[PDB]
């Protein structure tokens, strides 16, 4: 017969510290309780948590437990902790080829937090290279949804903006974002004010940080 | 002592070429356990490639990776190898070695740290490290944020630290962005206003593929 | 043809049966689990534990000679012969509940087969009789002729 397909129908979930969560896993064929759970930390390190549906590996907190039979399985985490931020993978060990579910990402819900916004002009070093990057850091906010708009001399600018978002901070459950507006040195010297505006649910007004090249 | 699986470093390989990565095992009888291999791409879950039993050299492959992957092992050095043939962009991924328990239970009880393969025709380039300091007219708070812009390198990875690692708590290093065959990333650090600029703050960037190690001191703008 | 036995030391025994030799060890170490390995419910199931058919009747006789009751006693555990690691047939003789009477009966079987038999089973702890066929990886180096010559 065909390969055993492992389905984790929930790709991501979020819960508060102390909450109980359950992560479902189902197989396309009876796997007879040969079902293993792995935890992958954000840094990529993988650890076996549970084998044979419910058998906890040494050192794994008892908050982690596994249930299931036949095709349907579940990983339950009670009293969710800060250290449980991770992606959880199921895996059948019934027959070759071994196959894994696609993973369920776990993130912590916390209270709302406004971003701390900082703006940085290009260094003289970069200007010598012929580039000019204006960097806006938007740090330690929650929830993750945020909007950044750049304006040069009052006009919205979308070309040349690259954005990058960190994973959820393991210590305070916040997110951070970097937004970089890169111009050529010459274009940069053709304008005056470079402004980062952040819209976030914590405030009805944008958080506005600005640098003027006339310094 | 304890079980460890130490994998070889990141590889950049041109399309069409081959590459062989390794997994050095310690802390257990290497000939008495299967070594399995797993491929991870973002949003592609985990894919089992195959396994070798170094005790007798026997191998089992996922049919999806037959011909693509060739597993070997050397008992005398306790090292498992995975060789790729005719590499293409779909082979760009992180690859893990992972051992099975004694008795072949089809769970992977210890994992390597992963090896990142990049298949690309783009050539290796060292980064430029640019200091991010507040504008001269910027105001002073109780905290001050500084940064480093690590621009125009290839391939991944770089490593970014602050004051030779002394400064670690208030750091955010952002995922690199690829554009026109070059990566750029930024990193921020937040320190008390008393400490900087009175005490020097320096970001340390390393790019092994280009043999680049740069320290960039963040000086106030005047 | 007929089996011959010997006692190397306080935990190492051997049986020769036909052209095969078996390492028999009594210790508190087990690498088998009912979750993963083969439960031997009837003597025909010993075929799942051993590749060679000739080696099967000796183990069948040995188990009978130990006093194992195939109808009423708990099943033995063995590693599936299809696995790489080699034969491993295991009697659970722990001086604990659910195996206290069984364990004493099997130990008395060992005393009847080896006069010098030593009991290493501590009360309230696990204890096992383990059989590996000489030449399987599971017998390691303990069936080299430097060991077998000391027994006979
Ligand atoms: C050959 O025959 C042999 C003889 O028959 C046979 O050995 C016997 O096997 C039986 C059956 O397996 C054993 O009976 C069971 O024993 C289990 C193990 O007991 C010991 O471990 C427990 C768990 O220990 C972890 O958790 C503690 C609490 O957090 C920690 O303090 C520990 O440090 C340890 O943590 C470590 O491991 C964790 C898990 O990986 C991990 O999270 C953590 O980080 C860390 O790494 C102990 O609690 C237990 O303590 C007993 O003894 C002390 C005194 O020393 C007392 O104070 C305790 O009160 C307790 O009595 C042991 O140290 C037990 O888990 C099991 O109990 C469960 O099942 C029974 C029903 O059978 C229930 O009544 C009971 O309530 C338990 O239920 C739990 O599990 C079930 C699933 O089974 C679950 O549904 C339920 O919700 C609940 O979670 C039972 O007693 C027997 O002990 C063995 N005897 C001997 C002598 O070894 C052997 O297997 C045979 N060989 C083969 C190959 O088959
Ligand atoms: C019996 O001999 C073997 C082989 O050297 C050894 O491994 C084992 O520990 C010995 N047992 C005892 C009780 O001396
Ligand atoms: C039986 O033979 C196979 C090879 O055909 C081998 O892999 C396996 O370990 C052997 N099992 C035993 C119990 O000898
Ligand atoms: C032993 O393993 C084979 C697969 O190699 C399987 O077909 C068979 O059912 C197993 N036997 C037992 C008794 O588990």
């Amino acid at each position: 017969t065909g390969d055993i397909q492992m389905t984790q129908t929930t790709s991501s979930l979020s819960a508060s510290l102390g909450d109980r969560v359950s992560i479902s896993c189902r197989a396309s064929q009876d796997i007879n309780n040969y079902l293993n759970w792995y935890q992958q930390k954000p840094d990529g390190t993988v650890k076996l948590l549970i084998h044979y549906t419910s058998r906890l590996r040494s050192g794994v907190p008892s908050r982690f437990s596994g249930s299931g039979f036949g095709t349907d399985y579940s990983l339950t985490i009670t009293n969710l902790e800060q250290e449980d931020i991770a992606t959880y993978f199921c895996q059948q060990g019934k027959t070759l080829p071994l196959t894994f579910g696609a993973g369920t990402k776990l993130e912590i819900k916390r209270t709302d937090a406004a971003p701390t916004v900082s703006i940085f002009p290009p260094s003289s070093e970069q200007l010598t290279s012929g580039g000019a990057s204006v960097v806006c850091f938007l740090n330690n906010f929650y929830p993750k949804d945020i909007n950044v708009k750049w304006k040069i001399d009052g006009s919205e600018r979308q070309n040349g903006v690259l954005n990058s978002w960190t994973d959820q901070d393991s210590k305070d459950s916040t997110y951070s974002m970097s937004s970089t507006l890169t111009l050529t040195k010459d274009e940069y010297e053709r304008h005056n004010s470079y402004t980062c505006e952040a819209t976030h649910k914590t405030s009805t007004s944008p958080i506005v940080k600005s640098f003027n090249r006339n310094e | 002592g304890q079980v460890q699986l130490q994998q070889s470093g990141a590889e950049l390989v041109k399309p069409g070429a081959s590459v062989k990565i390794s997994c050095k095992a310690s802390g257990y009888a290497f000939g008495s356990h299967w070594m399995n291999w797993v491929k991870q791409r973002p949003g592609k879950g985990l894919e089992w490639i195959g396994q070798i039993y170094p005790g007798d050299g026997d191998t089992n492959y996922n049919g999806k990776f037959k011909g693509k992957a060739t597993l070997t092992a050397d008992k005398s050095s306790s090292t498992a190898y995975m060789q790729f043939s005719s590499l293409t962009s779909e082979d760009s991924a992180v690859y893990f070695c992972a051992r099975d328990d004694y008795g072949t239970r089809y769970y992977f009880d210890y994992w390597g740290q992963g090896t990142t393969l990049t298949v690309s025709s783009a050539t290796t380039k060292g980064p430029s490290v640019y200091p991010l300091a507040p504008g001269s007219a910027a105001q002073t708070n109780s905290m001050v944020t500084l940064g480093c812009l690590v621009k125009g390198y290839f391939p991944e990875p770089v490593t970014v630290t602050w004051n030779s690692g002394s400064l670690s708590s208030g750091v955010h290093t952002f995922p690199a962005v690829l554009q026109s065959d070059l990566y750029t990333l930024s990193s921020s650090v937040t320190v008390p206003s008393s400490t900087w600029p009175s005490q020097t703050v320096t970001c340390n960037v390393a790019h092994p593929a280009s043999s680049t190690k740069v320290d960039k001191k963040i000086v106030p703008r005047d | 043809e007929l089996p011959s036995l010997c006692m190397l030391n306080n935990s190492f025994y051997y049986m020769k049966g036909g052209a095969n030799i078996f390492l028999i060890r009594v210790s508190d170490v087990s690498v088998l689990m009912k979750e993963y390995d083969v439960s031997v419910y009837e003597p025909e199931d010993l075929g799942n534990c051993l590749n060679k058919s000739d080696s099967s009747w000796a183990i069948h006789w040995f188990s009978i000679a130990l006093g194992h009751d195939w109808l009423m006693d708990p099943p033995m555990l063995c590693r599936n012969k299809t696995k790489k690691e080699g034969s491993n047939i295991q009697f659970n003789i722990s001086k604990a509940d659910e195996s206290r009477v069984y364990g004493k009966k099997i130990r008395n079987g060992m005393r009847h087969l080896f006069r010098g038999f030593y009991d290493p089973c501590e009360e309230g702890k696990v204890c096992y009789v383990t059989i590996n066929q000489c030449g399987d990886p599971s017998s390691f180096e303990y069936c080299g002729t430097n060991y077998l010559s000391k027994c006979q």
